[PDB]
């Protein structure tokens, strides 16, 4: 079992940009093939033989390398490009797949748009809690948010979740949930949801008080 | 040309499964298939290979006494005998098609999905998010629905029963105890909402069950 080792492992690009992924072998293949992977959808194949597109591939798109070294070359990025990469190794059994490299389409910048929800009445009548937050369509991806009950910072209970890129804008988006007990959060007042983001020095806050 | 999976499922760990792949678009007679694997956020796994006549089949040398490949070329399917499955089985699983014979895999399905587990089948809560009571001087109003403990994934929130696309996020489920939370914001303007319907659907085929929840302004 040849082990693949894909370079980088993450990486952004800008339209226009020549990007370059590389695929080592612990030992000598004859041939790497590559896959592309958007979310959702099955691998889909993309080069085979080291250097021959698959049907439908644009030509931006090439392929090389040998021994214990293949790459796959995108001479000018583009948002539709922007996917996750496999390269697989059919030279030896067992055939085996590199860890993929995920490739991201760089934008303008933008600062988040944040919304805050207090608790459901419906959630509250069952004695539990949750203060959720939406940062939406910033850019780029990198951001703090934080949670304050009562001006004082809150670290437990706290789950968030970003989306990928959006297929429409490139833009990302993360919501963060502070869930807590019920009795608990009657015990507090203010609510805060902070975020930082380099498009400003100041973090954006929002903020509500119960009744 | 299409491959369909199916026969996955909820598995108890230990316990034991058989995916089908339905061909259909080839002369499936011709083929050497393959099984691929995806756990969860994690790459493309090769299970093994088997050639027209099922005499020669290829595994990766873990598995390779657990998992078992077979095809019936009259039927046009391609199996996959799962058992001893563990955890780390949990993934979607792919047929696909070794073009000719020589190197390809150029066809996909969509994949099976496996998840090996103990925990048990649990239906979400939905709940419905409106804004900080109050009136905004806002031109757009953002509203959000909770949707939270399920087991396993996935689930589908959709906005008016799919009526609602732009605009749209859905959060990706994140795991806890043994259950997932998802959340799902939605932004239109002001002047829609609230004089208008704007309901979050979220169903779990895994327990069967379909909720609608309006998002109503607050109250008191």
């Amino acid at each position: 079992q040849i082990v693949l080792t894909q370079s980088p492992a993450i990486m952004s690009a800008s339209p226009g940009e020549k990007v370059t992924i590389t695929c080592s072998a612990s030992s000598s293949v004859s041939y790497m093939h590559w896959f592309q992977q958007k979310p959702g959808t099955s691998p889909k194949l993309w080069i085979y033989s080291t250097s021959n597109l698959a049907s439908g591939v644009p030509a931006r798109f090439s392929g090389s390398g040998s021994g214990t070294s293949y790459s796959l070359t995108i001479s000018r990025m583009e948002a539709e490009d922007a996917a996750t990469y496999y390269c697989q190794q059919r030279s030896s059994y067992p055939f085996t797949f590199g860890g993929g490299t995920k490739l991201e389409i760089k934008r303008a910048d933008a600062a988040p748009t944040v919304s805050i929800f207090p608790p459901s009445s419906e959630q509250l009548t069952s004695g539990g809690a949750s203060v959720v937050c939406f940062l939406n369509n910033f850019y780029p991806k990198d951001i703090n948010v934080k949670w304050k009950i009562d001006g004082s910072e809150r670290q437990n209970g706290v789950l968030n979740s970003w989306t990928d890129q959006d297929s429409k804008d490139s833009t990302y988006s993360m919501s963060s949930t502070l869930t807590l007990t019920k009795d608990e959060y009657e015990r507090h007042n203010s609510y805060t949801c902070e975020a930082t983001h380099k498009t400003s020095t100041s973090p954006i806050v929002k903020s509500f008080n119960r009744n | 040309v299409k491959l369909l999976e199916s026969g996955g499922g909820l598995v108890q760990p230990g316990g034991s499964l058989k995916l089908s792949c339905a061909a259909s678009g080839f002369d499936f007679s011709r083929y050497w298939m393959s099984w691929v694997r995806q756990a969860p956020g994690k790459g493309l796994e090769w299970i093994g290979q088997i050639n027209p006549h099922s005499s020669t089949i290829n595994y990766t040398p873990s598995l390779r006494d657990k998992f078992i490949i077979s095809r019936d070329n009259a039927k046009n399917t391609l199996y996959l005998q799962m058992t001893k499955v563990r955890s780390e089985d949990t993934a979607l699983y792919y047929c696909a098609r070794l073009l000719r014979y020589f190197y390809a895999l150029d066809y996909w399905g969509q994949g099976a999905s496996v998840t090996v587990s103990s925990a048990k089948t649990t239906p979400p809560s939905v709940y419905p998010l409106a804004p900080g009571r109050a009136a905004a001087a806002a031109s757009m109003v953002t509203l959000g629905c909770l949707v939270k403990g399920y087991f396993p994934e996935p689930v589908t929130v959709t906005w008016n029963s799919g009526s609602l696309a732009a605009g749209v996020h859905t959060f990706p489920a994140v795991l806890q105890a043994a259950l997932y939370t998802l959340s799902s914001s939605v932004t239109v303007p002001s002047s829609s909402w609230p004089s208008e319907t704007v309901t979050c659907n979220v169903a779990h085929p895994a327990s069967s069950t379909k909720v609608d929840k309006k998002i109503v302004p607050r109250a008191a």
